[PDB]
Protein backbone atom coordinates (compact mmCIF):
# COMPACT_ATOMS: atom_id res chain seq x y z
CA UNK A 1 0.00 0.00 0.00
CA UNK A 2 2.59 2.57 1.07
CA UNK A 3 5.10 3.32 -1.74
CA UNK A 4 7.65 4.43 0.89
CA UNK A 5 7.81 1.03 2.61
CA UNK A 6 10.86 -1.22 2.93
CA UNK A 7 10.75 -4.91 3.89
CA UNK A 8 13.51 -7.05 5.37
CA UNK A 9 14.16 -10.38 7.08
CA UNK A 10 15.76 -10.82 10.48
CA UNK A 11 18.84 -13.04 10.33
CA UNK A 12 19.86 -12.27 6.74
CA UNK A 13 20.43 -8.60 7.66
CA UNK A 14 23.79 -7.58 9.13
CA UNK A 15 24.65 -4.59 11.30
CA UNK A 16 26.23 -2.76 8.36
CA UNK A 17 23.30 -3.47 6.05
CA UNK A 18 20.75 -1.97 8.43
CA UNK A 19 22.16 1.48 9.22
CA UNK A 20 25.16 2.02 6.91
CA UNK A 21 28.59 0.64 6.04
CA UNK A 22 32.05 2.09 5.43
CA UNK A 23 33.57 0.85 2.17
CA UNK A 24 36.71 1.91 0.33
CA UNK A 25 36.05 3.38 -3.11
CA UNK A 26 38.05 1.69 -5.86
CA UNK A 27 38.85 4.74 -7.98
CA UNK A 28 39.25 7.42 -5.30
CA UNK A 29 41.38 5.23 -2.97
CA UNK A 30 39.50 6.64 0.03
CA UNK A 31 36.64 5.59 2.32
CA UNK A 32 32.98 6.40 1.66
CA UNK A 33 29.63 5.39 3.17
CA UNK A 34 27.26 2.89 1.56
CA UNK A 35 23.66 3.40 2.64
CA UNK A 36 21.72 0.96 4.80
CA UNK A 37 18.05 0.04 4.82
CA UNK A 38 17.11 2.41 7.65
CA UNK A 39 18.44 5.52 5.93
CA UNK A 40 16.84 4.46 2.64
CA UNK A 41 13.51 4.14 4.49
CA UNK A 42 13.72 7.81 5.55
CA UNK A 43 10.29 9.36 6.19
CA UNK A 44 8.79 5.95 5.44
CA UNK A 45 8.14 2.65 7.20
CA UNK A 46 10.57 -0.24 7.68
CA UNK A 47 9.24 -3.75 8.32
CA UNK A 48 11.35 -6.43 9.99
CA UNK A 49 10.29 -10.08 9.94
CA UNK A 50 11.49 -12.61 12.53
CA UNK A 51 12.98 -9.95 14.80
CA UNK A 52 13.83 -12.57 17.44
CA UNK A 53 16.39 -14.37 15.26
CA UNK A 54 18.43 -11.16 14.96
CA UNK A 55 21.60 -11.12 17.02
CA UNK A 56 22.01 -8.72 19.93
CA UNK A 57 24.93 -7.16 18.04
CA UNK A 58 22.43 -6.01 15.40
CA UNK A 59 19.73 -4.78 17.77
CA UNK A 60 22.25 -2.68 19.70
CA UNK A 61 23.05 -0.98 16.39
CA UNK A 62 19.33 -0.42 15.83
CA UNK A 63 19.08 1.16 19.32
CA UNK A 64 20.24 4.63 18.25
CA UNK A 65 17.94 4.89 15.23
CA UNK A 66 15.07 3.64 17.40
CA UNK A 67 15.05 6.63 19.77
CA UNK A 68 17.42 9.40 18.68
CA UNK A 69 16.10 9.07 15.09
CA UNK A 70 19.67 9.49 13.77
CA UNK A 71 22.67 7.22 13.17
CA UNK A 72 26.27 8.22 13.92
CA UNK A 73 29.37 6.62 12.40
CA UNK A 74 32.89 7.12 13.80
CA UNK A 75 34.73 4.37 11.95
CA UNK A 76 38.17 4.27 10.31
CA UNK A 77 38.69 8.01 10.15
CA UNK A 78 35.14 8.60 8.89
CA UNK A 79 32.94 10.77 11.14
CA UNK A 80 29.34 11.48 10.19
CA UNK A 81 25.74 11.71 11.38
CA UNK A 82 22.74 10.77 9.25
CA UNK A 83 18.99 11.15 9.59
CA UNK A 84 17.01 7.96 10.25
CA UNK A 85 13.46 9.31 10.47
CA UNK A 86 11.69 5.96 10.16
CA UNK A 87 8.81 4.04 11.71
CA UNK A 88 9.68 0.45 12.60
CA UNK A 89 7.17 -2.41 12.40
CA UNK A 90 8.60 -5.60 13.92
CA UNK A 91 7.19 -9.13 13.83
CA UNK A 92 8.21 -11.93 16.19
CA UNK A 93 7.17 -15.08 18.02
CA UNK A 94 7.63 -16.02 21.69
CA UNK A 95 10.31 -18.36 22.99
CA UNK A 96 10.12 -21.90 21.53
CA UNK A 97 7.30 -20.73 19.24
CA UNK A 98 4.52 -21.41 21.77
CA UNK A 99 3.26 -19.25 24.61
CA UNK A 100 3.71 -21.54 27.62
CA UNK A 101 1.20 -20.52 30.29
CA UNK A 102 3.15 -22.51 32.89
CA UNK A 103 5.78 -19.73 32.83
CA UNK A 104 5.56 -16.04 33.63
CA UNK A 105 4.86 -13.42 30.97
CA UNK A 106 8.37 -11.97 31.26
CA UNK A 107 9.93 -15.41 30.76
CA UNK A 108 7.95 -15.80 27.51
CA UNK A 109 9.70 -12.93 25.67
CA UNK A 110 13.46 -13.00 25.06
CA UNK A 111 13.97 -9.28 24.43
CA UNK A 112 16.09 -6.69 26.19
CA UNK A 113 14.46 -4.14 28.48
CA UNK A 114 15.21 -0.96 26.45
CA UNK A 115 13.95 -2.63 23.27
CA UNK A 116 10.74 -3.56 25.08
CA UNK A 117 10.49 0.03 26.33
CA UNK A 118 11.01 1.78 22.99
CA UNK A 119 7.97 0.32 21.20
CA UNK A 120 4.87 2.48 21.51
CA UNK A 121 2.44 -0.38 20.79
CA UNK A 122 3.28 -3.95 21.82
CA UNK A 123 0.66 -6.54 20.82
CA UNK A 124 0.77 -10.19 21.87
CA UNK A 125 -1.45 -12.67 20.01
CA UNK A 126 -2.59 -15.95 21.57
CA UNK A 127 -4.29 -18.71 19.56
CA UNK A 128 -7.27 -20.58 21.02
CA UNK A 129 -9.49 -23.42 19.80
CA UNK A 130 -13.03 -22.07 19.36
CA UNK A 131 -15.56 -23.59 16.98
CA UNK A 132 -17.10 -20.30 15.84
CA UNK A 133 -13.69 -18.74 15.14
CA UNK A 134 -12.67 -21.89 13.26
CA UNK A 135 -15.83 -21.73 11.14
CA UNK A 136 -15.32 -18.04 10.36
CA UNK A 137 -11.65 -18.50 9.44
CA UNK A 138 -12.38 -21.53 7.26
CA UNK A 139 -15.25 -19.88 5.40
CA UNK A 140 -13.22 -16.70 4.81
CA UNK A 141 -10.22 -18.65 3.48
CA UNK A 142 -12.29 -20.88 1.21
CA UNK A 143 -14.34 -17.93 -0.07
CA UNK A 144 -11.13 -16.09 -0.93
CA UNK A 145 -9.74 -19.19 -2.65
CA UNK A 146 -12.91 -19.76 -4.70
CA UNK A 147 -14.34 -16.24 -5.17
CA UNK A 148 -11.24 -14.08 -5.59
CA UNK A 149 -12.72 -10.75 -6.69
CA UNK A 150 -16.47 -10.86 -5.98
CA UNK A 151 -15.75 -11.53 -2.28
CA UNK A 152 -14.13 -8.10 -1.78
CA UNK A 153 -16.17 -5.08 -0.65
CA UNK A 154 -14.02 -1.98 -0.14
CA UNK A 155 -15.73 1.13 1.23
CA UNK A 156 -13.07 3.43 -0.26
CA UNK A 157 -10.54 3.00 -3.05
CA UNK A 158 -6.90 2.43 -2.13
CA UNK A 159 -5.88 5.45 -4.21
CA UNK A 160 -8.52 7.51 -2.40
CA UNK A 161 -7.06 6.38 0.94
CA UNK A 162 -3.59 7.37 -0.26
CA UNK A 163 -4.75 10.83 -1.37
CA UNK A 164 -6.61 11.40 1.90
CA UNK A 165 -3.59 10.33 3.95
CA UNK A 166 -1.32 12.64 1.94
CA UNK A 167 -3.72 15.55 2.47
CA UNK A 168 -4.10 14.83 6.19
CA UNK A 169 -0.42 14.37 7.07
CA UNK A 170 0.40 18.06 6.56
CA UNK A 171 -1.90 19.34 9.33
CA UNK A 172 -0.42 19.97 12.79
CA UNK A 173 -3.13 19.94 15.47
CA UNK A 174 -2.85 21.88 18.72
CA UNK A 175 -3.41 20.36 22.16
CA UNK A 176 -6.27 21.83 24.19
CA UNK A 177 -6.21 22.52 27.92
CA UNK A 178 -9.03 20.03 28.52
CA UNK A 179 -7.03 17.43 26.61
CA UNK A 180 -4.01 18.50 28.68
CA UNK A 181 -5.53 17.84 32.10
CA UNK A 182 -7.34 14.73 30.86
CA UNK A 183 -3.99 13.34 29.70
CA UNK A 184 -2.42 14.29 33.04
CA UNK A 185 -5.07 12.44 35.06
CA UNK A 186 -5.14 9.44 32.71
CA UNK A 187 -1.36 9.05 32.93
CA UNK A 188 -1.62 9.44 36.71
CA UNK A 189 -4.05 6.53 36.89
CA UNK A 190 -2.14 4.40 34.38
CA UNK A 191 1.31 4.82 35.95
CA UNK A 192 -0.02 4.36 39.49
CA UNK A 193 -0.53 0.70 38.53
CA UNK A 194 7.90 -6.22 32.91
CA UNK A 195 6.88 -3.60 30.33
CA UNK A 196 7.29 -0.67 32.70
CA UNK A 197 5.52 2.59 31.88
CA UNK B 1 -12.82 -20.64 43.56
CA UNK B 2 -13.62 -24.02 41.99
CA UNK B 3 -13.00 -22.66 38.48
CA UNK B 4 -9.65 -21.28 39.63
CA UNK B 5 -8.87 -24.70 41.11
CA UNK B 6 -9.71 -26.39 37.80
CA UNK B 7 -7.43 -23.97 35.95
CA UNK B 8 -4.63 -24.79 38.40
CA UNK B 9 -5.15 -28.51 37.87
CA UNK B 10 -5.04 -28.02 34.09
CA UNK B 11 -1.91 -25.85 34.03
CA UNK B 12 -0.02 -27.97 36.58
CA UNK B 13 -0.87 -31.55 35.64
CA UNK B 14 -1.84 -33.54 38.76
CA UNK B 15 -0.02 -31.50 41.39
CA UNK B 16 -1.20 -30.21 44.78
CA UNK B 17 -1.71 -26.55 45.67
CA UNK B 18 -2.36 -24.16 48.55
CA UNK B 19 -4.48 -21.11 49.35
CA UNK B 20 -1.98 -18.47 48.20
CA UNK B 21 -1.81 -19.53 44.54
CA UNK B 22 -5.61 -19.69 44.28
CA UNK B 23 -5.91 -16.25 45.89
CA UNK B 24 -3.26 -14.78 43.58
CA UNK B 25 -4.92 -16.03 40.41
CA UNK B 26 -8.38 -15.00 41.61
CA UNK B 27 -6.87 -11.54 42.14
CA UNK B 28 -5.45 -11.72 38.61
CA UNK B 29 -8.89 -12.55 37.23
CA UNK B 30 -10.61 -9.72 39.10
CA UNK B 31 -7.87 -7.24 38.15
CA UNK B 32 -7.87 -8.01 34.42
CA UNK B 33 -11.54 -7.05 34.34
CA UNK B 34 -11.92 -3.28 34.52
CA UNK B 35 -14.33 -2.59 37.39
CA UNK B 36 -16.32 -5.75 38.19
CA UNK B 37 -17.98 -5.91 41.62
CA UNK B 38 -15.79 -8.53 43.27
CA UNK B 39 -13.77 -6.40 45.70
CA UNK B 40 -13.30 -8.89 48.55
CA UNK B 41 -10.57 -9.03 51.18
CA UNK B 42 -8.48 -11.97 52.37
CA UNK B 43 -10.54 -13.12 55.42
CA UNK B 44 -13.80 -13.71 53.54
CA UNK B 45 -12.06 -15.76 50.84
CA UNK B 46 -10.29 -17.68 53.62
CA UNK B 47 -13.65 -18.45 55.25
CA UNK B 48 -15.04 -19.59 51.90
CA UNK B 49 -12.06 -21.92 51.46
CA UNK B 50 -12.62 -23.27 54.97
CA UNK B 51 -16.26 -23.96 54.12
CA UNK B 52 -15.25 -25.73 50.91
CA UNK B 53 -12.82 -27.92 52.85
CA UNK B 54 -15.58 -28.57 55.41
CA UNK B 55 -17.89 -29.91 52.70
CA UNK B 56 -15.13 -32.46 51.91
CA UNK B 57 -14.66 -31.59 48.26
CA UNK B 58 -10.97 -30.96 49.06
CA UNK B 59 -8.78 -33.25 51.12
CA UNK B 60 -5.35 -32.69 52.71
CA UNK B 61 -2.28 -34.80 51.99
CA UNK B 62 -0.20 -36.30 54.82
CA UNK B 63 -2.25 -34.58 57.49
CA UNK B 64 -0.47 -32.52 60.13
CA UNK B 65 -1.29 -29.47 62.24
CA UNK B 66 0.69 -26.83 64.08
CA UNK B 67 3.77 -27.32 61.92
CA UNK B 68 1.78 -26.17 58.87
CA UNK B 69 -1.04 -23.64 58.97
CA UNK B 70 -4.23 -23.82 56.93
CA UNK B 71 -2.28 -21.67 54.49
CA UNK B 72 0.65 -23.28 52.66
CA UNK B 73 -1.10 -26.66 52.93
CA UNK B 74 -1.13 -29.12 50.03
CA UNK B 75 -4.73 -29.45 48.82
CA UNK B 76 -6.23 -31.54 46.03
CA UNK B 77 -9.57 -31.46 44.22
CA UNK B 78 -12.00 -34.39 44.20
CA UNK B 79 -13.96 -33.51 41.06
CA UNK B 80 -13.79 -34.05 37.31
CA UNK B 81 -13.87 -31.40 34.60
CA UNK B 82 -16.98 -32.80 32.91
CA UNK B 83 -18.78 -32.83 36.26
CA UNK B 84 -17.95 -29.15 36.78
CA UNK B 85 -19.12 -28.27 33.26
CA UNK B 86 -22.39 -30.18 33.64
CA UNK B 87 -23.08 -28.64 37.05
CA UNK B 88 -22.28 -25.15 35.76
CA UNK B 89 -24.67 -25.62 32.84
CA UNK B 90 -27.55 -26.09 35.30
CA UNK B 91 -26.53 -23.20 37.56
CA UNK B 92 -29.56 -20.88 37.92
CA UNK B 93 -28.01 -17.42 37.71
CA UNK B 94 -24.42 -17.90 36.58
CA UNK B 95 -23.04 -14.53 35.41
CA UNK B 96 -21.58 -14.21 31.93
CA UNK B 97 -18.10 -13.21 33.11
CA UNK B 98 -17.54 -16.27 35.28
CA UNK B 99 -18.90 -18.55 32.55
CA UNK B 100 -16.50 -17.15 29.96
CA UNK B 101 -13.62 -17.36 32.44
CA UNK B 102 -14.49 -21.02 32.98
CA UNK B 103 -14.53 -21.63 29.22
CA UNK B 104 -11.16 -19.88 28.78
Amino acid sequence: FSPRAVYTSGKASSAAGLTAAVVRDEESHEFVIEAGALMLADNGVCCIDEFDKMDVRDQVAIHEAMEQQTISITKAGVKATLNARTSILAAANPISGHYDRSKSLKQNINLSAPIMSRFDLFFILVDECNEVTDYAIARRIVDLHSRIEESIDRVYSLDDIRRYLLFARQFKPKISKESEDFIVEQYKHLRQRSWRI
Amino acid sequence: LIIAMKHLNDIYEEEPFNFQMVYNEFQKFVQRKAHSVYNFEKPVVMKAFEHLQQLELIKPMERTSGNSQREYQLMKLLLDNTQIMNALQKYPNCPTDVRQWATS
